[PDB]
Formats: structure tokens, C-alpha cells, sequence
RNA sequence: ACCGCCCCCCGGCCGGCGACCGGCCGCCGCCGGGCGCAUUUCCACCGCGGCGGUGCGCCGCGACCGGCUCCGGGACGGCU
RNA sequence: CUCCCCCCU
RNA sequence: CACGGCGCGUCGCGGCGCGCGCGAGCGAGCGCACGGGGUCGGCGGCGAUGUCGGCUACCCACCCGACCCGUCUUGAAACACGGACCAAGGAGU
RNA sequence: CCCAUACCCGGCCGUCGCUGGCAGUCGGCAGAGCGAGAAAGAGAGUGGCGCGGACGCUACGCCGCGACGAGUAGGAGGGCCGCUGCGGUGAGCCUUGAAGCCUAGGGCGCGG
């Protein structure tokens, strides 16, 4: 996740999932 | 006390032309500012060539 | 910037180190129990000895 | 809206929160809160209305100015800085004055006022000194206490009352409060022996003793 | 050019005073006083000066045309205002800023009007 | 009520005391002012304890401070009146300083129109 | 227009500041991680010493891999091969100190400048304060304070270090980029020793203060830092 | 006679007129005079009035915050 | 920005 | 416990790991502070012919330090040489 | 326990290095960033009221970070240090008092 690149569409995952 | 030497500390490449004349030194504010705001090594290249003296800009023939 | 020395300035030492908080609020929950279970122990060994 | 609850972890240490980040968002129950997404005034004249515009331009701008200041956060001003206390200092201990115009008398501590000063006074009946203001520092406290947990002193009493005005007059405000508080101080100080007359002395200093070798 | 003349005349001015670890420049239309590329009032074609009125009241705003560069008889346009401080302050940051002419010495023409107008204020 | 600087901060000396040439004690010949010595056996060029001190670069001061009068405005000279509207600006900064030849005439003229431009003026009584 | 650039704006921040936040947790999770390996380490060796000695024979622990070493010698009067092994340890001032890999090199390199040095076998909290007090790296041919983990983080990001635990971890335990961290490391700028020192130009085993001494150098430390 | 260059006239393009513009129109700003006539605008004074900036005539004290240090008092734990 | 309960003024 | 949505869940070993959609990587406010170098929105006195300030500079006292310069020289305070004092002139053109 | 001009922390001066940064003062004709662990676009497009906003920038200038600072013989640089005369320039000064000289007066500069 914290990978700039690989980790982009797992840290919009979470984001959205703390909504 | 530190166990160093001060004899090649100082380097003694040029600044700035050693001329006086105002276009050479026109043409030096330019290309500074070209230099330090652009990553191109030409612009530097081309500065550090206008900072140096006569002998060291020999003539180049057609 | 000036530096401050993170092992005296707590927040310093967490901007560094977060896991640092953890650490020193286990470490007093764990203190603070250590010395009331010896308080309440040497208690009860008075009272058995005064027994 | 919402009532403001009171933070749900008591301090452990300075900074430093007794539960973790886990066991909050337990607490505060956050598993169902989440959540998801001048200048002018029209006025009539006796013409027509005009826009006055308030907040207007200044009429002279100085030769040269100041820049601003950087930002710092543990700045604050006295008003709300934390008062700290002496632990051999409270209510009904006896204090030496060190410093005033009362050089070295023995004076009863009431209470702590607001801005951090000693709220201070011996009984003036006997030793002459009325409410007053004292430094914390500029004191000693010596070991010596009466009981007066039992006795009102009156809540306008202030450091606003004590700020110096502006030839000093006494007030009768002032001299209605010294006989309340005394009134009930004296019979508290009279119970126990030979403290009139203790109080009524003043501290000194003889050859051969030393502070720092005789305790109080 | 400017930046050409302004090399030639950066140290050999007859304007230029030099003392006491200082350096001033004199030529009139130079707000500040001072040897500056900006503010040296003789080599930009767009320039900004405030003086005092020549009645013993007011202040001379001149403001260097476009057309006439090298004719010095008709290169400038000189206007005098006489009123309140307020007012004249806001006059000169109007011509200043709503006519796009020299942006950068706005708060110096202000300043320096607002200076004039005291020293023409009787003295206590 | 002098008119005052724009600010006015501490002004820090790292020394006060004139640097004094080696020897100047002695002789009459020897002027005050200093010089570094150069004899090959000379205990101030020497740096021997107790002698004398030789100014180095260490005790500039700071350049924030630098040049500034107690009052705390810079000195800046002028021989007649149309010099004083050069100080019209740095006017919080800078005070001004009438030449020594300038005749009482003229003097008073330079003080009058200071006045009016609320420049300081450190002379303004200097001929009365 | 830019009714999708302004949005698009905090979009970028948004993503900055999650981004910013799974870092942090990171780090946080990697120096937990690192707390059980430092305990797991402690009671591995305490647990070879009992089975050993329930056994009847002797458990002999690994030689030490990592030193510290502090010069103890000022600059004057000093032999040209003691200089330039000096120079070489990077102890160019008195009370300087730095981190040395041990092998036959360092060994031999440390026996020709014992009465010039001091060194021991540096414990985990000796790191640990070392890192953190006087810890400076050298950024750019400058030597900065290490203030934040993003200096860190840049000058070491290609070798997995990212903040202090890492870099403490990895001077610690000897990793495989020991040599590029503590080049980024600056030698430490030590104060005397406080109580002072026993006797600098002898050796330690004799009374002084100079050559290997063990363990004793965290306690030197203590007082030096 | 031919070739090269340059000056001038005419015709056609390209570019500039910010080291070098005139007229017309539009927009804006400024100034002078009337219109405006006082809940607007301006000038001067008072309050121990407030906010912000800079400072105190001299001599002093206190408070909290941060950096660096020296020291003291507690309590907890590991190999032992 | 959910809802309750307890205590002191 | 730096755990916290729903799903399609093999993106899967048997669920956990771990992928694909969910207007599609936008929730907001207030508040406290061991948080990129000090502030007080804290005070107290003394001021007209005897008092306030004046680093340095004038004189004096005290404590510590302190041998006379220039020069040749390995080595100068030297029982090595030049020098009573002052003014002007005086030597890499 | 005592103290060196040594070491650690802080302030200030200067030197050296980064051959560092700043022409972006891009303003009702505008939208105020390029400190942020990850070589590179706040990319352009086509289809399913109140008129307002400090300083700057002698670019031979200003600003920011680090490290360092002994010195004879000797070498180099900068002197808004000093003396005399010449070409320019200061609508400079001056019998309402120049030069020079004296001073327990007020100051500036590390120093000349
Ligand atoms: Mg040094
Ligand atoms: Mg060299
Ligand atoms: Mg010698
Ligand atoms: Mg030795
Ligand atoms: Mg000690
Ligand atoms: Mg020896
Ligand atoms: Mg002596
Ligand atoms: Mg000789
Ligand atoms: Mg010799
Ligand atoms: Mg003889
Ligand atoms: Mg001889
Ligand atoms: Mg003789
Ligand atoms: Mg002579
Ligand atoms: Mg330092
Ligand atoms: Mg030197
Ligand atoms: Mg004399």
C-alpha cells in the first residue's frame, strides 16, 4: 500500500471504505 | 584541532568574465538566468565558455 | 531548524518514532501495576505475619 | 448540535492518553458515526443614497515599515498561564515576609488568588499588616499551621480589587473586609497558645545560627 | 535600449552620491532617492515621478509618455493635485494601477505623496 | 520628543577600548594609531599573554547593527539643502549631518527645512 | 471555467495526504516489528547460555560485528601511518566517534591506532541515544541534523531505509548496506567525558583509557554523550 | 559591352514602429468648471476608549514556553 | 454532526 | 489490536491471505498542544537645582597578567650590535 | 573536587564550498504553488456588491544552508584607508569665515 504506484487503487480502497 | 589541509580548499575556476564591456556581460546576465532555471548542460556549458578569456576562445575557421 | 533532542522532547521523538508512544504507555500501565501487585502482596505478607 | 461529552481517556502522563488508538475508536463508538460527503452600507441623504464604505483607505502611508513575525505556539500570555504552588504552602500556614515594608513578620495565608499571588494577611490587631498581596517566592513558610478550612472570606476580593489606583486613603470597603476576615481569624489563632505573641514578634536573624542548618 | 544604459550609467552618473558606506541617486524623477534599476527615473520609457506643487500646497504627478522618447521638451505629462490626502492617495494609485503604467512603484508613489503632503502640513 | 529610528535594537560592542600601536606608551614618536608589528622577535606579533591585542576580522560587528548611532539612526553628510530631499525616504533610518563648512547661514536654512521634512538632524544647534 | 480543476486540486491533496498516512503506519508497524526482533535476539542468547549450562558444557556467544571507536588523542605529534589509518576511520578530531564492521581488516586496521582510540562493543541503547542525540547525516557533502524521516528517507530510500528505526536496526544488527548507512552517517561530535577519564595514554587493561575495552564502553558513552 | 555592390523611382510581399507614429473609433484613468447640498465628504479638538505596529527617561521584579547543561528524589524490570 | 446513564455546582 | 463498510469474494490456500465495482482516489467543522529558535492581552519605584544616563576617553585605587624594540641568528631580555628626545627629508625608480 | 585558546551547546565576524536560490513584482486583462522519499504535465482539446493587496532587484544586487579560521621567509586579493597633481562631474563649500593647528566634548569603523 504505501508503494507510490503499485499502492494507488488499495489506498483508494481504503479511503472510499472509511466512508 | 582538525586533522585537515586548507591548501587546495579554495578552487580557481572563474565567476565571471574577467572583460568589461557591457554586451559580453548582458549576454552573462542572460544565460546565468538560462543556466540556474534550465536543466539543460548546454545553456551551463555555453555560460562557463563566455566566462573564460581569449586564449581560451582560440578562433575557429570557416 | 533547530534541533531538539528526542529523547526529552516526547512529540519530537513521536513525529520520529510514533511506535515511541506506544512503547512509554505500555511501559507506565505496566510500571503502575508491577508496584500495586507489590504494594498489595507485601500488604497481605504484614498481614499474614501479624497473624 | 450535541452536548460536548467529555474526552473519554483520563491523562496518564502528560501527553499521553491512557487508551490506544483501537480501544477509541471503540469508546467513541465510531464504528456507526461514520460520515460522508460586508464592506459597504446604503444610507439616505437630504442626493439621494450613497454606498458609504466603511473600513475606508488611510490617509498617509509611513516612510518605511516592519515586516511581520514568524509564528510560534507555546507563546501565551499571563493571563492564562498555569499558577503553580509551593507543596509546604496552604491555607492557614504561617509565612515570613521577606522582601516588603513587613521585613521578616509573621503573617496567616488565606488563599491563592488568580494571577498566582499570596492573598495574605496577619491579623493587623497584633502584628499590623491588613489583606494584602504577597510573592510565593518572597516568602518563607514555616511548619507551623492553623485550621482554617471553616471560615468565608468574601468572593469579590480580587486581584482587581488589590490593583494599585493612580496620597493612599483607606477605604471603609477595605476597612469592613479586614474586620470580616479578622473577626473570624483571631478566635482560630487565639485557641492555640502563645501564638498571639509569636505573631506579634518578628523574625531575625542572630550570630551562630544559620539557615540552612535550622529547620521551620 | 535600458538594461544597455543603465550599465553605462550604474557607477558614472553625475547624479550619483557616494558617502558614509551609502549610495543615493539624485535625477528627479527617481521615487526613493536611491540607485536602483527599477527606480532610476531616466532610462525606463515608462517612468513615475511625484514632486511638490510649486504653490506652497499640493503635489505634481509627471508620468512619462510613450511617443516622444528621445524629444525631452514633450516627453512628459505633468498633472497637479491640491485636495485631501485620502483623496490624493487614491488618485495616484488609480493612474498607477487601473493604467497599467509601471506597476512596481505604486507604494513608492504612494509613500512619497503621502510624505510631500505632511511636510506641506504647517509645522506645530 | 527627538524623532525616533524605525527600530531600535540592542547594539552589541564586542570591544570598546581603542586597538593601541606596541610601544606608543614609550615614545612620543610613535603615534597612536595602530600598526602590526613585524619584528622577528616581537611578543605582540607573537601573541604573548598580557600583551598587547592585535585587531583581527573576530571582533566585526554584526552587520544588522553595523554603523548605526546610539540614537539609532545612520549618519549621513550634507553641505546644503538640496542634498537633504535625497533623505526625504530613508527618513526612519537615516539622519543627517551638517559639513563643518558650512557657514551659520546656510545652517540654519538646512535645520529649517529638516524640520519640515521630519529628518534628524544630530547637529541642528551646532552655531547658533 | 476550471469547475474540475478546483476539485481536481483537492483530489491531489487528498491522494498526497492518504498516501502520507499509509507511510506513517509503515513505519509504525516496521518499528514494532523491530522491538520483537531486538527481544527475540535479547532472550535467544540467555537461552543458549541455560541449555548449555543444564547440559554441563559452555555456550560460547558469536564474536561482536559492529564497534564503536573514539578518538582519545589530539592532533598533534602523530606518526604518518597512525594519521592515516586515523584519517581512513574518519576520526580527524578529539572525542570524535563512529560505528566500525568488524573482520580481520578492521581488526588489524584498530591494533595499529590502539593508543590513539578507545573502543568497545556499543550496546542497543547506546545506539539507540547515539542515533538519536547526536545523530547528524550528510546530505549533499553538508552535515544536517536529522529533524525528519524524509532525510532519511531520500538519502537511503534505494537500501529500504526509510526512518530512524531503520536506520538504528540496520547500524545495530549489521545489514547488508551497514557500509552505505553509516558513510551517510557524520561521525559523532562527542563532549568530554564527564568525571573524567582514568589515564589517556595507557591502556585499558594497565588502568588508562586507551585500546579495547569490552562492554565498558557503553558506560564510557554514557557520560561522553 | 559584361559582372559585383550601393543610392534613387515605381510595383508586390514579409516584419517592426517597445533604440522608430499620425488620424478615426471603443474602453479606462486623471485634471479644470457646473451640476450636486449634506444620515455623504473633509479639517481640527477631547476620551487617561479599543485594535495593530514600534518603543519604554532611568532603575527593577515576576510568570510560563523552548534550547543546552549540572544535580536530586521516587518507582519497575532482566541476567542473576 | 448517534443515543443513553451517573455525579458535582 | 495503526482491527473495523457492502459486495463481485477463489485474486485463494482452506475462512485468512488478497484481487474487481460501489458519481467512480473530494465529509466537514471547532478546540488543546512536549509540534519548522520568546512572549506576556504581567507588574513596581524614582524623578528640578539635586538628581538620572554617558562603553570609550581624564586622573586615581585594587586583583591577575606582564623582561625593550629593531636586527643577524639553531638559539635575544641578554654580559651581542644600533637607539638621549622632537620636527622635517629618507630608500625596488 | 579545581581549570587550557582542547571537546560539547549557543551568539557574532570573516573565508571557502553548495560553480546553491531569486528576472515570478506572472493582479477585476489576476488567482498568489513547485519541500515533496520515488526520472518525468495543478497538460490542451475530440467522440461513446465593495476596485483592493507590505519589503524587494546598487543582478558588480539580495537571500539560504554547511564546514572551517595558527603563522616567519614568501605569494595573492580587497581597501567608501591615506598624500600630491590632471580630465570629468557635484547650478559643491567658503570673509555670516577656507586651509592649518589645539582640545578632560559627541560618535563611527576589526583596522588603515
Ligand atoms: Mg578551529
Ligand atoms: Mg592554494
Ligand atoms: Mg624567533
Ligand atoms: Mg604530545
Ligand atoms: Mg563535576
Ligand atoms: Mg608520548
Ligand atoms: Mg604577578
Ligand atoms: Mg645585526
Ligand atoms: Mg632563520
Ligand atoms: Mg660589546
Ligand atoms: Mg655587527
Ligand atoms: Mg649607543
Ligand atoms: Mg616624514
Ligand atoms: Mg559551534
Ligand atoms: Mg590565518
Ligand atoms: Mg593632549
Amino acid at each position: 500500500i504505501a508503494h507510490p504506484k503499485l499502492g494507488r487503487r488499495a489506498r483508494a480502497r481504503i479511503a472510499r471504505g472509511l466512508r | 584541532g582538525v586533522d585537515i589541509r586548507h591548501n587546495k580548499d579554495r578552487k580557481v575556476r572563474r565567476k565571471e568574465p574577467k572583460s568589461q564591456d557591457i554586451y559580453l556581460r548582458l549576454l552573462v546576465k542572460l544565460y546565468r538566468f538560462l543556466a540556474r532555471r534550465t536543466n539543460s548542460t548546454f545553456n551551463q556549458v555555453v555560460l562557463k565558455r563566455l566566462f573564460m578569456s581569449r586564449t581560451n576562445r582560440p578562433p575557429l575557421s570557416l | 531548524v533547530l534541533k531538539k533532542n528526542p529523547l526529552k522532547n516526547l512529540r519530537i521523538m513521536l513525529k520520529l518514532n510514533p511506535y515511541a508512544k506506544t512503547m512509554r504507555r505500555n511501559t507506565i500501565l505496566r510500571q503502575a501495576r508491577n508496584h500495586k501487585l507489590r504494594v498489595e502482596r507485601a500488604a497481605a505478607a504484614l498481614a499474614a505475619k501479624s497473624d | 448540535k450535541g452536548k460536548p461529552h467529555c474526552s473519554r481517556n483520563p491523562v496518564l502522563v502528560r501527553g499521553i492518553g491512557r487508551y490506544s488508538r483501537s480501544a477509541m475508536y471503540s469508546r467513541k463508538a465510531l464504528y456507526k458515526r461514520k460520515y460522508a460527503a460586508l464592506a459597504t452600507v446604503t444610507k439616505p441623504v437630504g442626493g439621494g443614497t450613497r454606498v458609504v464604505k466603511l473600513r475606508k483607505m488611510p490617509r498617509y502611508y509611513p516612510t518605511e515599515d516592519v515586516p511581520r513575525k514568524l509564528l510560534s505556539h507555546g507563546k501565551k500570555p499571563f493571563s492564562q498561564h498555569v499558577r503553580k504552588l509551593r507543596a509546604s504552602i496552604t491555607p492557614g500556614t504561617i509565612l515570613i515576609i521577606l522582601t516588603g515594608r513587613h521585613r521578616g513578620k509573621r503573617v496567616v495565608f488565606l488563599k491563592q488568588l488568580s494571577s498566582g499571588l499570596l492573598l495574605v494577611t496577619g491579623p493587623l490587631s497584633l502584628n499590623r499588616v491588613p489583606l494584602r498581596r504577597t510573592h510565593q517566592k518572597f516568602v518563607i513558610a514555616t511548619s507551623t499551621k492553623i485550621d482554617i478550612s471553616g471560615v468565608k472570606i468574601p468572593k469579590h476580593l480580587t486581584d482587581a480589587y488589590f490593583k494599585k489606583k493612580k496620597k493612599y486613603e483607606i477605604t471603609e470597603q477595605r476597612k469592613v473586609d479586614q474586620k470580616a476576615v479578622d473577626s473570624q481569624i483571631l478566635p482560630k489563632i487565639k485557641a492555640v497558645p502563645q501564638l498571639q505573641g509569636y505573631l506579634r514578634s518578628v523574625f531575625a536573624l542572630t550570630n551562630g545560627v544559620y539557615p540552612h542548618k535550622l529547620v521551620f | 535600449s535600458a538594461h544597455l544604459q543603465w550599465m553605462v550609467v550604474r557607477n558614472c552618473s553625475s547624479f550619483l552620491i557616494k558617502r558614509n558606506k551609502q549610495t543615493y541617486s539624485t535625477e528627479p524623477n527617481n521615487l526613493k532617492a536611491r540607485n536602483s534599476f527599477r527606480y532610476n527615473g531616466l532610462i525606463h520609457r515608462k517612468t513615475v515621478g511625484v514632486e511638490p506643487a510649486a504653490d506652497g500646497k499640493g503635489v505634481v504627478v509627471v508620468m512619462k509618455r510613450r511617443s516622444g522618447q528621445r524629444k525631452p521638451a514633450t516627453s512628459y505629462v505633468r498633472t497637479t493635485i491640491n485636495k485631501n490626502a485620502r483623496a490624493t492617495l487614491s488618485s495616484i494609485r488609480h493612474m498607477i494601477r487601473k493604467n497599467k503604467y509601471h506597476p512596481d512603484l505604486r507604494m513608492a508613489a504612494i509613500r512619497r505623496a503621502s510624505a510631500i503632503l505632511r511636510s506641506q502640513k504647517p509645522v506645530m | 520628543a527627538a524623532l525616533r529610528p524605525l527600530v531600535k535594537p540592542k547594539i552589541v560592542k564586542k570591544r570598546t577600548k581603542k586597538f593601541i600601536r606596541h610601544q606608543s606608551d614609550r615614545y612620543v614618536k610613535i603615534k597612536r594609531n595602530w600598526r602590526k608589528p613585524r619584528g622577528i622577535d616581537n611578543r605582540v606579533r607573537r601573541r604573548f599573554k598580557g600583551q598587547i591585542l592585535m585587531p583581527n576580522i573576530g571582533y566585526g560587528s554584526n552587520k544588522k547593527t553595523k554603523h548605526m548611532l546610539p540614537s539609532g539612526f545612520r549618519k549621513f553628510l550634507v553641505h546644503n539643502v538640496k542634498e537633504l530631499e535625497v533623505l526625504l525616504m530613508c527618513n526612519k533610518s537615516y539622519c543627517a549631518e551638517i559639513a563643518h563648512n558650512v557657514s551659520s547661514k546656510n545652517r540654519k536654512a538646512i535645520v529649517e527645512r529638516a524640520a519640515q521634512l521630519a529628518i534628524r538632524v544630530t547637529n541642528p544647534n551646532a552655531r547658533l | 471555467n476550471f469547475a474540475e480543476l478546483k476539485i481536481k486540486r483537492l483530489r491531489k491533496k487528498f491522494a498526497q495526504k492518504m498516501l502520507r498516512k499509509a507511510r506513517r503506519k509503515l513505519i509504525y508497524e516496521k518499528a514494532k516489528h523491530y522491538h520483537k526482533e531486538y527481544r527475540q535476539m535479547y532472550r535467544t542468547e540467555i537461552r543458549m547460555a541455560r541449555m548449555a549450562r543444564k547440559a554441563g558444557n559452555f555456550y560460547v556467544p558469536a564474536e561482536p560485528k559492529l564497534a564503536f571507536v573514539i578518538r582519545i588523542r589530539g592532533i598533534n605529534g602523530v606518526s604518518p601511518k597512525v594519521r592515516k589509518v586515523l584519517q581512513l576511520l574518519r576520526l580527524r578530531q578529539i572525542f570524535n566517534g563512529t560505528f566500525v564492521k568488524l573482520n580481520k581488516a578492521s581488526i588489524n586496521m584498530l591494533r595499529i591506532v590502539e593508543p590513539y582510540i578507545a573502543w568497545g562493543y556499543p550496546n542497543l541503547k547506546s545506539v539507540n541515544e547515539l542515533i538519536y542525540k547526536r545523530g547528524y547525516g550528510k546530505i549533499n557533502k553538508k552535515r544536517i541534523a536529522l529533524t525528519d524521516n524524509t532525510l532519511i528517507a531520500r538519502s537511503l530510500g534505494k537500501y529500504n531505509i526509510i526512518c530512524m528505526e531503520d536506520l538504528i536496526h540496520e547500524i545495530y544488527t549489521v545489514g547488508k548496506h551497514f557500509k552505505e548507512a553509516n558513510n551517510f552517517l557524520w561521525p559523532f561530535k562527542l563532549s568530554s567525558p564527564r568525571g573524567g577519564m582514568k589515564k589517556k595514554t595507557t591502556h585499558f587493561v594497565e588502568g588508562g583509557d586507551a585500546g579495547n575495552r569490552e562492554d565498558q564502553i557503553n558506560r564510557l558513552i554514557r557520560r561522553m554523550n
